[PDB]
């Protein structure tokens, strides 16, 4: 099989700026048999380039491929907010085996800002039904990099909370992160202070959202 | 309008076997290869097989070489998957794919995709969501959050709207996370004013489509 290595991982850069995206072959593709895909996430891959530098029809100038042999290069010039996703080269000029690259993740980066905060007890329900969560969620914020701990009584928790992280915001380029601590219903009774503190760039000192179990 | 549209997906226990379809339409359907490539949950995409325009040639990926057949039928412009023994390994979005025209051979690069249908090979039992609200509290400049959780579910996916479509704007809706008992969870959360919290209501509209089941829960200040 030929094997395709994509460079860089990931790419952050300001609207307007010029992304240059690596695509090496572990052999010589023949006739420049060479494809990029663009892929956000949720959605089917959209064929940019093939033939190594022919664009797929209604793809704009600014995608522009070129390259031959074993290295070729996707460049995306005029930056957009809309141009946040994963983006994949395919040789196609090999025997059957088509390959695929491991794909550059692009973000677009924008000014630090610091997150919205907010903290959720358990609903009276799920307590019903034997187990207990508490969400605390981080809205509006950038860059992405975070660092959420959870506090039971002013004892730091560890390995029993679960992240989820949102795409890049379509329009301010900002993200949302949920924290989810997961305890049994009983020691969620036997304790009383639950906290959330959070760590960003746009923060001079940590933030702590914070409930008691009784409150209301 | 080219259109490429799969069907066929769902659970499916370990060692057992899965047909996929799928139906084309806007194009001179018996004049191209018609191929299936796949896309693990948070990998990359990796094809399938192909087949030429009368099926005269046929070709697979190792991976599925003895498993995996591949036909079509161009009176009703449907090309199928069928699938045997089917391994943990097998688990992605199946993609119906067409290559971009005039190409010189069967397998090449593909300009229109499908929706994509999900198969998913565990011996996990089918399982929906319990929907538990996230209620609003009493505000980080005036803002407000709420949300649902959709915990404990099997297999994906669920999705999740508001207000029936409605209500979109600053809503977050977050990927799901595999929890250590197997099922996933997720959490759509919105922020509003403080103030509309008394004058508009809240309901987020739950759907976990491999279990049949659909969950509308009205979302309350405590
Ligand atoms: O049989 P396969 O697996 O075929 C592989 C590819 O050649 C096709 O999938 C296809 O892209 C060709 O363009 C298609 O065929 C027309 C030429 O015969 C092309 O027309 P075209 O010149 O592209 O013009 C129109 C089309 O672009 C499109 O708009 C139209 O069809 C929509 O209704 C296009 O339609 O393999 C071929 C190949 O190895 C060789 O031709 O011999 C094999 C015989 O089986
Ligand atoms: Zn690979």
């Amino acid at each position: 099989e030929i094997v395709l290595t994509q460079s860089p991982g990931t790419l952050s850069l300001s609207p307007g700026e010029r992304a240059t995206l690596s695509c090496r072959a572990s052999q010589s593709v023949t006739s420049n048999y060479l494809a990029w895909y663009q892929q956000k996430p949720g959605q089917a891959p959209r064929l940019l380039i093939y033939d190594t530098s022919r664009r797929a029809t209604g793809i704009p100038d600014r995608f522009s491929g070129s390259g031959s042999a074993t290295d070729f290069t996707l460049t995306i010039s005029r930056l957009e907010p809309d141009d946040f996703a994963i983006y994949y080269c395919q040789q196609y000029g090999s025997s059957p085996p088509v390959t695929f690259g491991h794909g550059t993740k692009v973000e677009i980066k924008r000014t630090v800002a610091a997150p919205s905060v907010f903290i959720f007890p358990p609903s009276d329900e799920q307590l019903k039904s034997g187990t207990a969560s508490v969400v605390c969620l981080l809205n509006n914020f950038y860059p992405r990099e975070a660092k959420v701990q959870w506090k039971v009584d002013n004892a730091l928790q560890s390995g029993n909370s679960q992240e989820s992280v949102t795409e890049q915001d379509s329009k301010d380029s900002t993200y949302s992160l949920s924290s989810t601590l997961t305890l049994s219903k009983a020691d969620y009774e036997k304790h009383k202070v639950y906290a959330c503190e959070v760590t960003h760039q746009g923060l001079s000192s940590p933030v702590t959202k914070s409930f008691n179990r009784g409150e209301c | 309008e080219v259109q490429l549209v799969e069907s066929g997906g769902g659970l499916v226990t370990p060692g057992g076997s899965l047909r996929l379809s799928c139906a084309a339409s806007g194009f001179t359907f018996n004049t191209y290869s018609m191929n299936w490539v796949r896309q693990a949950p948070g990998k990359g995409l990796e094809w399938v097989s192909s087949i030429s325009r009368s099926s005269d040639y046929i070709y697979y990926a190792d991976s599925v070489k003895g498993r995996f057949t591949i036909s079509r039928d161009n009176a009703k412009n449907s090309v199928y998957l069928q699938m045997t023994s089917l391994r943990d390994e097998d688990t992605a979005v199946y993609y119906c794919a067409r290559d971009p025209g005039g190409m010189p051979t069967t397998v090449t690069t593909w300009l229109y995709w499908g929706q994509g249908t999900l198969v998913t090979v565990s011996s996990a039992s089918t399982k929906g969501p319990s929907v538990f609200p996230l209620a609003p509290s009493s505000t980080s400049g005036g803002t407000a959050a709420l949300g649902c959780l959709v915990k404990d579910y099997f297999p994906e996916p669920v999705t999740v709207s508001w207000n029936s479509g409605a209500l979109t704007s600053g809503v977050h809706t977050f990927p799901a996370v595999l929890q250590s008992s197997g099922l996933y969870s997720l959490s759509s959360v919105v922020t509003v004013p403080s103030s509309s919290l008394g004058t508009q209501t809240y309901i987020c509209n739950v759907n976990h489509k491999p279990s049949n089941t659909k969950v509308d829960k009205r979302v309350e200040p405590k």
